[PDB]
RNA sequence: CUUACCUGGCCUUGACAUACUAGAAACUUUUCAGAGAUGGAUUGGUGCCUUCGGGAACCUAGAUACAGGUGCUGCAUGGCUGUCGUCAGCUCGUGUCGUGAGAUGUUGGGUUAAGUCCCGCAACGAGCGCAACCCUUUUCCUUACUUGCCAGCAUUUCGGAUGGGAACUUUAAGGAUACUGCCAGUGACAAACUGGAGGAAGGCGGGGACGACGUCAAGUCAUCAUGGCCCUUACGGCCAGGGCUACACACGUGCUACAAUGGUCGGUACAAAGGGUUGCUACACAGCGAUGUGAUGCUAAUCUCAAAAAGCCGAUCGUAGUCCGGAUUGGAGUCUGCAACUCGACUCCAUGAAGUCGGAAUCGCUAGUAAUCGCGGAUCAGAAUGCCGCGGUGAAUACGUUCCCG
């Protein structure tokens, strides 16, 4: 701004979880507007990882937002707690773009499973910025 | 194009005229300003003079120029490159 | 910048219509060109007669006209005769029959059009602009007003470049919408061309809106 | 616009109102489905006949005070300049400015 | 079964509002069952005039006019209603439509 | 018994609540006949649910305007006025759910110059 | 046509006004020549008042003062408009200081979106600006109950369809409410500032309109008016055809795409606002279709434009210049119009271009916003991807003022 603070904007709860992650992540997902769309693609996902390895739909989405989670920014400084959480979702919605399968909500799928035991774009590009933190 | 319900729109006083000539059998060039009458069957044979804008085209009716507008056979820009 | 109009902009809000009627679409333009006509009719006959305001109604069938005038029996008439000419006229011209009716105004240098109609024709007579701008100005104020403003624009004098010239004595708060502001706006037509006149004239705020006005 | 214009606009409003009644008459004989081809496509030649001035689609609406050929505004009739003076005069009844 | 219908269309709805009112209050007075006002939906209609004389095309004035309507409904009319009814002064800028 | 009024976004709702087993009817439809997504579904069901009684009543429901997000956001409203109109002291727990404001957003309107409400042509200064 | 431009054909007190002198009602039919403008033959009518000796329009003939000019000057002007900029500033009177131009007040400390407000002070007092008054939206109440509505009752062809009801939605006039009102903490012991309850809404709730003193010889003599200059068998007026639509090129503003968060097919939901009698059209028949014919209601909360579309369910396509894209061209048509060649819109069959997400650089947007989806209108016989409006779905990010600009 430069004189003002402007509050967060506070997002309600999916009405399914309840859990504001899962809104945040089909936030990320969804272009113009297509609230519903999103929600599918997102919805597959977690019930595909269920059938696939039986936990939590909502644990295994934080254990892996949370592996992706980034600590550091660019001149170092660290990143606040809400970007880390803006970054990880960014990061995992771009790579599991680039997956090859039938629809979208299976990408996403895949490569949740595939952070989840360590290997992705995603954090390839988190050690990348690691790295860069590393050379100054 | 025009409807078929109204038929090929000819001038009055176009069609006259090469009524008049092919009643007889004159062979002088009929000037006109109508660019916008259909060429008919029984223009074939004949020279009409069709106004461009500033002058009077010859054009001698063949055939196959039947169902075509008389304009289309005298251009009215002039270009010739840059 | 460029001001909005100070009627046009209050022709809701403190202010009446000067005409008063109803019409389909189908006759809207007829009715608006007579009426138009009408106006132009009556500006170039009354010229001297000191009329400021013209209003036309359609009650039924029939037109009635009000012309609001500080010389009203230069308006009438000798017996009244001026009047049976006017209504023959304005008949004539709209098409249906017409009740003229007069207004007499009894405050002149409280109305807008008639200062400004003044202080033309002084500058047409060449009275030099400022001594007629701040005797309008004076002669105003003394009749009662709490504010006004006068302008003249173009070659005042005769100069060759021309400019505006303004005066102003009161309030003219022209920002509050509920200000009762009077705007007229004339022509002077001198041997160098036209100079034009405004005037702004303040009366006092109006309180309780157009339901108060009676709209 | 030119006294010129103006003069032709009016002499073309009195052609068609001349002509408004037989142009409507061969029109409908034109349309008749009982008639004769023969009788329509008589009517149609005496269509095409009739003077070009006598055709509704060459009138161009104008503005009522000054004769300008833009911005019309069919309710009204006349241009947006003499429009816009008016309503903000107040000679104009029911118009004012808009807001929502 | 003689039912008066009376239509009121206007530019101004306070002057509707009072010839409405004006009209209820003389049929209550004549000794008339009376239905109403009801007020039907206004049709706003709104014009973009261009203010300079030029070329601004965002330099434009936004007018509105509003037509008001209102319907009024008479039932078990005496005989002194009609009468009373058509001496009614008709106010101008409102216009007075009965059906019977 | 109980009736409430719901609006959102130019979408009116008028709920008739009752005393019943949890038969609910939108339009005389079923709510899984009347709308397509989950969300909207849930939306719905989302003061019923709060309140732990989504058997204890039986609602009646008509909808008008709007769209389908509208519609459920109306109809919510509607459900929480009923209940508040049932019981009185339910009213602090609806709203601290948030059920009970009115939600007063709507469309901007186009405005002159402009492409949309904000959106402004492209400007080249060059 | 518009039309102001070009080619050619025509008129000369003129297409239009006032002043004068004479004769004719005005008008109307049939044609002929001509591209038309025009010109010539040819019918009927010869009308209205009347002190009635003539007059009212209206037409024709003569005459001259004149008309006419979108011809020039926006650097002679009025009026109107843009811009800085919705920037917070701009001024005045009495008193003091200075030989004087000037100064003070208007500065100084906090605060605000604001010269907004509160404190100090050789200053003491005012105006235009800011805010508010005006429109629209969010909650509720009163009046009003049709052409709109249907909770309870009854009958039903299950269609508010019908008795019926005035509850609810809505329609639209008038009111109520919000005021730091209450509590807590700070500020300075002020103006202010932060948090909490209640309330539909809390500190300016959202949006519109409203644009100070001035600046740029800014824009407009082609809306109009107007000083001056210029043309007058022509720089005026009438007509037909052509042009404003040209095309080695460059730039600005847009629309449509490059696909799978998608294309196609089948089924099935949910709006708002506006238009309609020279008009919009239920329904039936014909056509693949644009449409045509018959017919019905509507001067409209009554009938109609009208199908909302994205959405949801099912199937299929499987990453290919493709079942993506829809340019271009060939062949058939429809409608408006006196007339679609130059140069219209739309329909059907066939064709199937560039295009694989776009360098330097640069633009918009802080919330029902951006993004995306459809609907209406003004102009208008026909002719929007533009302009002005309407609703549907509905985000991301603001640590902060170090630098870019103002
Ligand atoms: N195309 C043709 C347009 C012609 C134009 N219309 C002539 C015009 O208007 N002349 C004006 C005029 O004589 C007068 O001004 C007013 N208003 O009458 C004068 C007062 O100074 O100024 C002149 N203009 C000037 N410009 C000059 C400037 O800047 N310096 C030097 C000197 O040449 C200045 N004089």
């Amino acid at each position: 701004p430069r004189r003002r603070v402007v509050a967060a904007r506070e997002i309600l709860p999916d009405p399914k979880f309840s859990s504001q992650t899962i809104a945040k992540f089909m936030n990320h997902v969804m272009q113009d507007g297509k609230k519903s769309i999103a929600e599918s693609i997102v919805y597959g996902a977690l019930e595909r990882v269920q059938e696939k390895n039986k936990v939590d739909p909502v644990e295994f989405f934080e254990t892996t937002l949370e592996k992706v989670r980034p600590m550091v920014e660019v001149v170092p400084m660290e990143v606040r707690p809400s970007r880390r959480t803006a970054l990880a979702m960014r990061w995992l919605v771009d790579a599991a773009a680039k997956r090859s399968e039938k629809t979208m909500a299976l990408r996403l799928a895949g490569e949740l499973l595939d952070a989840a035991e360590g290997k992705g774009a995603a954090i390839k590009k988190r050690e990348d910025v690691h790295r860069m933190a590393e050379a100054n | 194009p025009r409807s078929l319900k109204k038929g090929p729109f000819v001038d009055a006083h176009l069609f006259a005229k090469v009524e008049a000539a092919v009643a007889s059998n004159s062979r002088k060039p009929i000037k006109t300003w109508s660019r916008r009458s259909m060429i008919l069957p029984d223009f074939v044979g004949l020279t009409i003079s069709v106004h461009n804008g500033r002058n009077h085209v010859p054009v001698i009716v063949t055939e196959h120029m039947v169902g075509h507008k008389l304009g289309e056979f005298a251009p009215t820009r002039t270009y010739r490159g840059h | 910048g460029q001001k909005v109009h100070p009627i046009g902009i209050r022709l809701g809000v403190v202010k009446r219509h000067n005409a008063n009627w109803y019409a389909n679409p189908k006759q809207y333009a007829e009715y608006l060109l007579k009426d138009l006509q009408v106006r132009e009719f009556l500006t170039k006959k009354l010229k001297n007669a000191m009329v400021s305001n013209i209003l036309i109604e359609r009650p039924s069938g029939a037109a009635k006209v009000t012309i609001s005038t500080a010389r009203p029996g230069i308006v009438i008439g000798k017996k009244g005769e001026d009047i049976e000419k006017l209504q023959r006229e304005l008949t004539n011209i709209m098409g249906v029959p017409a009740q003229v009716s007069i207004n007499e105004i009894d405050r002149p240098d409280l109305d807008a059009r008639l200062v400004a109609e003044a202080i033309a024709s002084q500058l047409e007579k060449r009275v030099m602009f400022r001594r007629a701008m701040k005797r309008a100005v004076q002669n105003t104020m003394r009749a009662g007003a709490k504010g006004i403003k006068v302008e003249v624009s173009g070659r005042l004098g005769g100069a060759e470049i021309a400019r505006t010239e303004w005066y102003r004595e009161g309030r003219v708060p022209l920002h509050t919408l509920r200000a009762d502001i009077d705007y007229a706006t004339m022509r002077a037509e001198t041997t160098y061309g036209t100079i034009g006149v405004k005037v702004w004239i303040f009366r006092g705020e109006i309180l309780g809106g157009m339901k108060q006005v009676m709209n | 616009a030119k006294k010129g214009m103006i003069n032709r606009e009016l002499k073309r409003e009195k052609t068609v109102a001349k002509y408004a009644a037989k142009r409507a008459e061969l029109k409908a004989t034109i349309a008749n489905v009982n008639a004769s081809d023969e009788e329509r496509f008589e009517a149609m030649l005496k269509l095409q006949a009739l003077p070009r001035n006598a055709s509704p689609v060459r009138l161009r609406n104008r503005c009522g005070l000054t004769g300008r050929p833009h911005g019309y505004f069919r309710k009204f009739g006349l241009s947006r300049n003499k429009l816009r003076d008016t309503v903000m005069q107040g000679d104009v009844p029911g118009v004012v400015k808009a807001s929502w | 079964n003689q039912r008066i219908r009376i239509r009121l269309k206007s530019f101004d709805h306070r002057l509707i509002d009072q010839s409405a009112q004006e009209i209820v209050e003389t049929a209550k007075r004549t000794g008339a069952q009376v239905c109403g006002p009801i007020p039907m939906p206004t049709r706003i209609e709104r014009f973009n005039v261009l203010t300079s004389p030029h070329v601004n095309k965002d330099a434009r004035d936004q007018y509105e006019i509003r037509t008001y309507k209102r319907l009024i409904d008479i039932v078990q009319p005496t005989d002194k209603t009609v009468d009373a009814l058509m001496k009614l002064d008709l106010a101008a800028g409102v216009d007075v439509q009965i059906a019977l | 018994t109980n009736y409430g009024t719901g609006r959102r976004k130019t979408a009116t709702a008028r709920v008739f609540l009752s005393a019943g087993t949890g038969k609910l009817v939108i339009n005389n439809r079923t709510l899984e006949q009347y709308f397509g997504r989950e969300t909207a579904r849930m939306v719905v069901r989302q003061p019923l649910e709060l309140l732990e009684a989504t058997e204890k009543y039986d609602l009646y429901i008509t909808v008008k305007g709007g769209g389908i997000g509208g519609q459920a956001g109306a109809i919510r409203h509607g459900i929480t006025r009923a209940l508040i109109a049932a019981d009185e002291t339910l009213k602090p727990v609806l709203r601290q759910a948030g059920f009970v404001t009115r939600d007063a957003r709507e469309v901007e309107r186009k405005k002159l110059g402009l492409r949309k409400a904000r959106k402004r042509p492209q400007f080249s200064k060059r």
